[PDB]
RNA sequence: UAUUAAUCUAGAGUGUGGUAGGGAGUUUUGGAAUUUCAUGUGGAGCGGUGAAAUGCGUAGAUAUAUGAAGGAACACCAGUGGCGAAGGCGAAAACUUAGGCCAUUACUGACGCUUAGGCUUGAAAGUGUGGGGAGCAAAUAGGAUUAGAUACCCUAGUAGUCCACACCGUAAACGAUAGAUACUAGCUGUCGGGGCGAUCCCCUCGGUAGUGAAGUUAACACAUUAAGUAUCUCGCCUGG
RNA sequence: CUGCCGAUAAGGUCUUCAAAA
């Protein structure tokens, strides 16, 4: 599993932000890189397949309602994670 | 007649844990004289435990602790 | 005053109000509580002034964040209500717009009809004599 | 599925024997037929609430 | 994570099989932390398996990543000194969350302790024990929890406006219809 | 009219002078049933039995055949309606 | 109501802290039982049926004892049960992994429901390539029964049932009941988390059942897990 | 305690009525 609070320490904006967008596009991009790697070794695990179409929708939903309020942001958290392509 | 004596023990203690090298005397009471899981009528346990139980007997009948079909 | 349990309310709030009097009728309960919203408050209001409700207490909380209306029914003495039955226009979707000319009149004027025009909502007769018309919630009679 | 005589009479090991046969009898004539899974279930079910019903009448 | 070995070593001789389980032990478990092991002793095991009959069981509660169990595995079968082979990882059996709980822990120890109590009494040195209560049913409740009950989160709420109250209080349902009986 | 003495598992609609009560102890019903006796023998204008009256007169016997146990058991004698097939 | 400029957390999510699971895939491991073969003992039937006959058997069968090989499925546990969106999931272990329940003085601050088109999964049978094949058995052969039997019974018996990779996308795929939200008597069970501390039992928050009034229904019946009082969205129906 | 056991031409009546005693 991910050591999921480094990853969380990189993307805070301030201290005890553990429920912004920002935080959690982060910790979704690294669940969805290890679900990549995992579906793609075993090929027919189909409920992981449910989770990652599942978090692949969660994450794009939320990356477009950032979109709607405070574009700039989104500018911000696109470059550093290269989520776009 | 009958008894209403039929009650889970390990609840009484808490034990909270089943391991086949703590109370492996213990265990051999719940199997049958035919070395068979008693059901819950004659063995007692709420099915919770029951459950615990029978992994850990099935675990030691398959490390070679317990027989299978005979005494 | 405090309760012990959770205040939830449907999003739709015309038809919130209306299932949890109905609903209180029908289940013989006197005493209701929901979410306080000011379209809610005006037309309790009115209604309490028409007379189909005792009394109409809206509260908030100490913090001054959220305010819950809590509502009794106007049993009479042999625990039969006033209410008789609830029906709503302006439903989600489809929004009632009526001008003067079709207002309507819910039994011959027996029930009342809630429109809100322009100050809020306002009863069928008053809209009749201000001969102005539009938004109607909900048919009560 | 051994028992003893225990020497002392005989009448007493058939009286233990007539049991341990009948639920010996009960799977060795369940594994003799093939019914689907369904099937299978229907029947293991079936038991069980025939026993339940019948032993909450004893009790 | 916490592993823990259950070896089946063949029943040859006492000293020679427990350089075996050093072998076994030093060769494979690439990263581990401290091994300590014991020597449940000699059992004469169920059934027959490789054609023997007695067997040494040794059990380790090393420590250490995933990657200690594959070279264990794949080499355990092929040595012949060897019978069986369970890696039990105990922090996937039925129950270790609630073991390591403290507060879980101490209730069990006063459990133990409590019914320690209960079956002396019953199992009385010669004096005749007439309740016998174990199995059955317990005496009023415990006012331990009448007590420390928990309290609903009572949010306090503040009234602003009122309007028409009067609290007339009309409980006086089914009451009787008719009143004086009279004759036409 | 209906008097009837409603022992908690009565439809209230039904009784029209309900009179909240017991109904299983052989002591409360021969008061209250006496009571209202008592009544029509006062309106009949022959002395009371019961009304009125002051601590001594009250005293009643217990039948037979601790305390006494006014419980509800026997609920063995309630099985599943005969079903199954 | 719609638009725009902003504030708040109760909707919905996240983290910390508790926590139950036959949830899934990949790789290994185990014992009974059947079949075949090997070695002993043994001596005339075995097998099958309503009754029999094909069939197997002095080339020593059935049976009994030991061993070897191989494939398939995982008794008891196992339930007036658990998990998953559904199909489904039950010998043991490792690795990877999905969702869910409870409490939150934490955080973001409407980010939510539904979903035409699209994508993913989807019992069994069937297909293509390569392995595997113990048992069973469509097609097929024979013996019975029968007025006839291409069927029900019996003896044999290929594809198939199994694995890997590719398709097929249908089922009484059923709770014959789309999803989401708020409210509406009660009683009896059972499961999980939490509070107390022997259990048992009591309370709280949820899942799964039975009974049951108002209410609904043409009736059967549903009835807090609605087919009840209402809202949103999608799919579908218009005589045989 | 389970052998066997198949078929049955077409169309058709019959409620007159309660006004009432
Ligand atoms: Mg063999
Ligand atoms: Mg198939
Ligand atoms: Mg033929
Ligand atoms: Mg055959
Ligand atoms: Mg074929
Ligand atoms: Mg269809
Ligand atoms: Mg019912
Ligand atoms: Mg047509
Ligand atoms: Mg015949
Ligand atoms: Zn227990």
């Amino acid at each position: 599993q991910i050591d999921k609070n480094g990853i969380i320490k990189s993307a805070q904006l301030h201290d005890k932000d553990v429920g912004s967008i920002q935080v959690q596009v982060s910790l979704l991009t690294s669940q969805i890189k290890q679900l990549t790697d995992h579906l793609l070794a075993n090929k027919k695990d189909f409920i992981s397949k449910r989770g990652l179409y599942a978090k692949v929708s969660k994450r794009k939903r939320l990356l477009k309602y950032l979109k709607h309020n405070d574009l700039e942001a989104y500018r911000n958290l696109v470059k550093t994670l290269n989520l776009r392509g | 007649f009958k008894r209403s004596k039929k009650y889970c023990r390990f609840c009484a203690i808490g034990q909270l844990r089943i391991d086949l090298i703590d109370d492996l005397e213990a265990l051999k009471r719940f199997l049958s004289p035919y070395a068979k899981i008693n059901p819950r009528r004659i063995t007692g346990n709420c099915q919770m435990h029951q459950r615990h139980v029978a992994k850990a007997l099935k675990r030691a009948r398959y490390l070679a602790l317990v027989p299978f079909v005979k005494d | 005053i405090t309760t012990t349990k959770p205040i939830k309310a449907h999003f739709d709030p015309v038809a919130d109000l209306l299932t949890k009097i109905n609903n209180a009728r029908k289940a013989k309960l006197m005493t209701v509580t929901t979410i306080a919203s000011k379209l809610k408050i005006a037309i309790l209001e009115i209604l309490v002034k028409e007379g189909y409700l005792a009394n109409f207490q809206v509260l908030e909380n100490k913090s001054k964040t959220k305010r819950i209306v809590t509502f009794n029914l106007k049993y009479t003495q042999r625990r039969i209500p006033s209410i008789n039955g609830v029906k709503q226009i302006s439903k989600p979707g489809l929004r009632i717009y009526r001008p003067f000319e079709k207002l309507p009149l819910v039994l011959n004027g027996l029930g009342i009809a809630i429109i809100s025009t322009s100050d809020g909502v306002m009863t069928d007769k008053v809209a009749r004599l201000k001969k102005i018309g539009g938004e109607i919630l909900a048919y009560v009679w | 599925p051994k028992i003893e005589v225990k020497n002392d009479d005989l009448e007493l090991a058939l009286k233990k024997f007539k049991r341990v046969s009948l639920e010996i009898r009960r799977l060795a004539q369940r594994h003799e037929y093939h019914l689907r899974k369904g099937m299978r279930l229907r029947e293991k079910r079936k038991i069980a609430q025939k026993k339940r019903r019948k032993f909450r009448n004893m009790v | 994570m916490q592993y823990n070995i259950i070896l089946l070593v063949d029943g040859s001789l006492s000293l020679e099989q427990a350089n075996q389980v050093n072998e076994k032990q030093q060769q494979t478990l690439t990263n581990v932390e401290g091994l300590q092991t014991e020597y449940l002793g000699l059992k004469e095991l169920a059934y027959p398996i490789k054609k023997q009959l007695s067997a040494h069981y040794y059990r380790w509660k090393f420590s250490g990543d995933n990657q200690s169990t594959k070279d264990f595995k794949r080499t355990a079968n092929i040595n012949k000194q060897v019978l069986r082979e369970l890696i039990i990882n105990l922090e996937r059996e039925y129950g270790y969350l609630a073991s390591i709980n403290p507060k879980k822990q101490q209730l069990a120890l006063q459990k133990r302790a409590k019914y320690d109590e209960i079956i002396a009494r019953e199992n009385n040195p010669e004096n005749p024990d007439v309740p016998v209560t174990s199995g059955l049913a317990s005496t009023q409740p415990r006012l331990s929890r009448t007590e420390k009950a928990q309290k609903p989160k009572e949010e306090l709420w503040d009234v602003v406006q009122k309007m028409g109250n009067f609290d007339s209080v009309q409980a006086n349902p089914y009451r009787p219809r008719f009143k004086r009986f009279n004759a036409e | 009219p209906v008097v009837a003495l409603c022992n908690t598992n009565t439809n209230p609609e039904l009784v029209d002078f309900i009179i909240p009560a017991n109904n299983h102890q052989p002591q409360s019903t021969c008061l209250l049933m006496n009571l209202l006796a008592d009544a029509v023998a006062e309106a009949k204008a022959m002395p009371t039995m019961f009304a009125y009256k002051p601590d001594e007169e009250i005293q009643i016997e217990i039948p037979q055949k601790k305390q006494i146990t006014s419980q509800r058991l026997n609920i063995t004698r309630n099985p599943e309606v005969l079903t199954r097939e």
